[PDB]
């Protein structure tokens, strides 16, 4: 089938910005391209069809252009309600196919994370497992590196992390990373550390504790 | 107004069958084709296939051919998506959409609210809740973070409040992660004045509807272990 490739995959913009997202088709689709908007948890909404035709009820700050293999969605004077993910869709031939989406996020100034480490609770240890948690709070931009070190050795394959959506008040992210060990493994080591790299930090920040001195 | 309403979220085990539905209203059901679209967690939209309700003609994307069956009951303006045998990989949000041919192409002009389908060998289980508190001598700054780790539950979701809802400012409750065990884990944190650590109590309240459980956890760090 026809492959649709969108770029960029994400971008950060300010209210009032002119935003441009592009869609490339693996072969000509003529004018048969539509654009959709989707917010988290919500159904998609049709914006534009036949490359440049505005769907009834959609604000005219949305416009589409292009033909053949290269198309653009332009949002003039981006509004607060416009932060969302956008998908192109070709309707030239079956099977119908969508681009992979472009997330339009909120631009703000660089903010370094505040970093915290939390040792496992005694209640958890009783049941045989040790979760060690590292929190990175209120940072921007989203890109951040968290490395776990145990007795000064880099860990791999034993942690998971997740990230909030942008905060409604300050547009920052927060991130939580959990290192999971068996109680037996936890009790054999001394030093537990999480090391954070972020654009807002002049050098990496490390938070640590010593088991038995915590 | 044109409206498509889909059936409620489903939690299933692999091997089970499942039929989900899409009811149209505010228009002549038989005059418009209906498509089904899959959205896997954290992923984009995938067209699955369509049906013309008038003559029941169906068409499927190559990857979905033979995998699912799309049907319609024009009698009741309802379209269906169904699987004979589910796999964990079928876990996703499913949308039905109305097709409106305009500008000489099919467009999806109206969408259902989506039906979440979770497929897992996991069994319903309420969470364990553990405190997140700093080591005794590690709070240097004027503000400190506390939290609760909500571990080993299924299915989603849990809801977390702090101090019975009295505490909302500075709370971050993170997206759940799916562990290799098949159970979910999430954390909720809050930042508070370092000075209140000895004065004020902080308790997380964790509700898990599917298991009918509720767990409160006072957050603190004991002085011996
Ligand atoms: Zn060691
Ligand atoms: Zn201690
Ligand atoms: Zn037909």
């Amino acid at each position: 089938d026809i492959q649709m490739t969108q770029s960029p995959s994400s971008l950060s913009a300010s209210v009032g910005d002119r935003v441009t997202i592009t869609c490339r088709a693996s072969q000509s689709i003529g004018l048969y391209l539509a654009w959709y908007q989707q917010k988290p948890g919500k159904a998609p909404k049709l914006l534009i069809y036949a490359a440049s035709s505005l769907q009834s009820g959609v604000p005219s700050r949305f416009s589409g252009s292009g033909s053949g293999t290269d198309f653009t969605l332009t949002i003039s004077s981006l509004q607060p309600e416009d932060f969302a993910t956008y998908y192109c869709q070709q309707g030239n031939t079956l099977s119908y196919t969508f681009g992979q989406g472009t997330k339009v996020e909120i631009k703000r100034t660089v903010a370094a994370p505040s970093v915290f480490i939390f040792p496992p609770s005694d209640e958890q240890l009783k049941s045989g497992t040790a979760s060690v948690v590292c929190l990175l709070n209120n940072f921007y931009p989203r890109e951040a590196k968290v490395q776990w070190k145990v007795d000064n050795a880099l860990q791999s394959g034993n942690s998971q992390e997740s990230v909030t959506e942008q905060d409604s008040k300050d547009s920052t992210y927060s991130l939580s990373s959990t290192l999971t060990l068996s109680k037996a493994d936890y009790e054999k080591h001394k030093v537990y550390a999480c090391e954070v790299t972020h654009q807002g930090l002049s050098s990496p920040v490390t938070k640590s504790f010593n088991r038995g001195e915590c | 107004e044109v409206q498509l309403v889909q059936s409620g979220a489903e939690v299933k085990k692999p091997g089970e069958s499942l039929k989900i539905s899409c009811k149209g209203s505010g228009y002549s059901f038989t005059n418009y084709w209906i498509s089904w679209v899959r959205q896997m967690p954290g992923k984009g939209l995938e067209w699955m296939g369509f049906i013309d309700p008038s003559d029941s003609y169906t068409n499927y994307a190559p990857s979905f051919q033979g995998q699912v069956t799309i049907s319609a009951d024009k009698s009741i303006s309802t379209a269906y998506l169904q699987w004979s045998s589910l796999k964990a990989s079928d876990t996703a949000m499913y949308y039905c959409a109305r097709q409106l041919y305009q500008g000489y192409m099919d467009t999806f002009d109206s969408w259902g609210q989506g039906t979440l389908v979770t497929v897992s060998s996991a069994s319903t289980k309420g969470p364990s809740v553990f405190p997140l508190a700093p080591c005794s001598r590690s709070t240097s700054e004027s503000t400190a973070a506390l939290g609760c780790l909500v571990k080993d539950y299924f299915p989603e979701p849990v809801t977390v409040s702090w101090n019975s809802g009295a505490l909302t400012s500075g709370v971050h409750t993170f997206p759940a992660v799916l562990q290799s065990s098949g159970l979910y884990s999430l954390s909720s944190v809050v930042t508070v004045p370092s000075s209140s650590l000895g004065t004020k109590t902080y308790t997380c309240n964790v509700d898990h509807k599917p298991s009918n459980t509720k767990v409160d956890k006072r957050v603190h760090h004991h002085h011996h272990h």
